[PDB]
């Protein structure tokens, strides 16, 4: 606050504005075809021989196999849109039925690092000091100057780094793909280095099978990144054309006797902060 | 306006900064008279030698030219013709205000207004 | 984009007006295929001889080349190289589409849909 | 409306756009300043003399 | 001529459906109108100029 | 304000009065045919000249 001797009137403070960023989200469309080909042949709950139940029940569990299967699609897809909004600032949306559209949240282009740890005299202190500096860059550019408590490595990062080198975390005991590497103190000073390694794979809309963290960076983030998930409205004469996070439609074809089951979303996942993490390229 | 846009994507609806006008607590004082050349708004303003106003120009002469003594800030933006409301008694931000070049710095920007019912000072 | 405007002053914010793209009841079909160049919403697509979406080109050759059958309806807009959905059955409005130049009246926009489940036509 | 055979589909009809228009008010400030040079002097309906 | 309206004799008949995949939805009006004077001679038209 | 239900509904209602205004705008248009000409040409895209 100013200091002002009592004798004179005051000091007059300037405030600050805000820029202001608005989003459309992307829209999700799986369906499956049901034929008699897929309601008659056995599936796996099935007795095996004995016929203990009817084609409609059958029918009823590989509906029910088919609505879940979508649940986990939308939601492998809010995992993926997230993934690619933490670390990128942007999410290249895609598809055959969906052209290539870039929503850029936004992240400052400093906070989009590259070094070399495969260079020759790299030392953990090197190192250490891109990620020190890494979260120097994010306090300087942050809406409320957050440090970054957690970094999260890629495999061929985390590779490399081992290389040359030489309570809530709980949740994550359990899981595939994400390594709880503990923690490291190191001269950043500035916060604790809780440090992650994340090889989940997930399948492309190629359906080839690729890295939900770039394998050969470290990704910075903080809880201030405070994203919202997003979901549109459905642009569906079902259920009201309102917003929902998935929407399953089931309708069939009168002749030959075919259903077709469809799920669909509006997804967006937004880092409020785009600038409360950053990603570092660590390879060649 | 048509088609609605389906795709996803990002838009920055805008980005706003208040201007603070007034960087004091005095008596705020404010008169209007016809302009002399296009004044926008929280211009400098001097009167020219017809009476009417227009924007502040030290160095304006062999000898200075009336133009060249800041007589008050304009209050709203006016066309040459046009009457313009203008403040002749304040104490106006540094920065929020129409200077020109030459005029740069707060101690010049100050000077304008000395003795007058005017004064200019910084925003904390 | 920091102040308000204090002064009165009329403003024409805009205008919409409806783009209505199906013409009658046939199945709408859709499809998505990679582009080869620029398209624009509802723009008339062929397939050119690599396989990827080119827009529309009529006396393209002097054996006629693929580009000169169309083969279906942008959907939504894309540049080459990306993924552009598209139609390949229903019944649409012929004023609404993107159309080659010298492809003018009805009578010709119809005779790029004959032997085909996209068919076009006249609205009311 | 259009005529068509009882047989085939119907014809589909377009439909208008909106238009729209916006204003900002204007603003007025009349004031007086009433000193005594106003408020002592007589008013008509005074008397003459003793007011 | 629809199976709405039971192929009822009506003024008009409006009928109302939509597809599923896009959703778009359909809106359409049937009528069987005639106009018909009775008498035809009961009027006269007298064009007035060329 | 509005849902986009309940923009549906909003323009569904005013096709609707389109549709009968549409119909007996052709009520009118036939009556001034027949009593005037004695003759009404219906006509259209999908209806031969009768």
């Amino acid at each position: 606050a100013p200091f002002v001797a009592p004798n004179v009137q005051g000091r007059v403070i300037k405030e600050s504005g805000y820029n202001t960023k608005t989003f459309k989200p992307a829209y999700v469309k799986p369906k499956h075809v049901i034929d008699p080909n897929m309601i008659i042949p056995r599936q796996p709950g099935e007795a095996l021989g004995t016929g203990t139940l009817s084609i409609a029940q059958r029918r009823d569990r590989v509906i029910a196999y088919l609505l879940m299967k979508h649940r986990a699609m939308h939601e492998n897809t809010w995992e993926w849109m997230a993934a690619q909004a933490a670390q990128y600032g942007y999410v290249d949306v895609q598809g055959q039925d969906y052209p290539l559209v870039r929503v850029d949240f936004g992240r400052d282009a400093a906070l989009t690092m590259t070094t070399d740890w495969t260079a020759a005299g790299v030392t953990l202190m090197d190192m250490i000091a891109d990620l020190r500096d890494g979260q120097r860059l994010v306090s300087d550019k942050s809406m409320s100057g957050t440090v970054i408590r957690d970094y999260i490595f890629g495999g061929d990062a985390w590779d490399q780094f081992v290389k040359v080198g030489g309570n809530v975390t709980r949740l994550w005991d359990d899981v595939e793909g994400v390594q709880y590497m503990g923690e490291l103190v190191g001269a950043n000073g500035a916060g604790r280095m809780r440090i992650w390694v994340n090889t989940q794979k997930y399948r492309d809309q190629n359906d080839q099978e690729q890295f939900l963290m770039k394998q050969k960076a470290v990704m910075g983030i903080s809880s201030a990144i405070e994203g919202v998930r997003c979901f549109g409205a459905i642009l569906d004469k079902g259920a009201g054309y309102q917003a929902l996070d998935y929407f399953p439609k089931m309708w069939d074809q009168e002749d030959p006797s075919v259903e077709y089951l469809m799920s669909q979303g509006a997804p967006l996942m937004v880092p409020a902060d785009p600038n409360a993490s950053f990603l570092l390229t660590v390879m060649s | 306006t048509s088609l609605p846009n389906y795709l996803a994507g990002n838009g920055d609806l805008g980005s706003w900064e208040p201007t603070q006008i007034f960087a004091g607590e005095a008596d705020i004082v404010t008169e209007g008279g016809a302009a002399g050349a296009d004044i926008e708004i929280y211009q400098v303003i001097a009167k020219n030698a017809a009476g009417a106003m227009v924007p502040h120009d030290p160095t304006a002469t062999e000898v200075p030219a009336p133009q060249s003594v800041a007589i008050g800030i304009a209050a709203q933006p006016a066309k040459s013709g046009q009457n313009v409301p203008y403040y002749i008694g304040g104490v106006f931000n540094h920065a929020a205000l129409g200077w020109h070049a030459s005029l740069d710095t707060l101690a010049k920007r100050q000077a304008v207004f000395d003795r007058t019912n005017i004064h200019i000072g910084n925003l904390y």
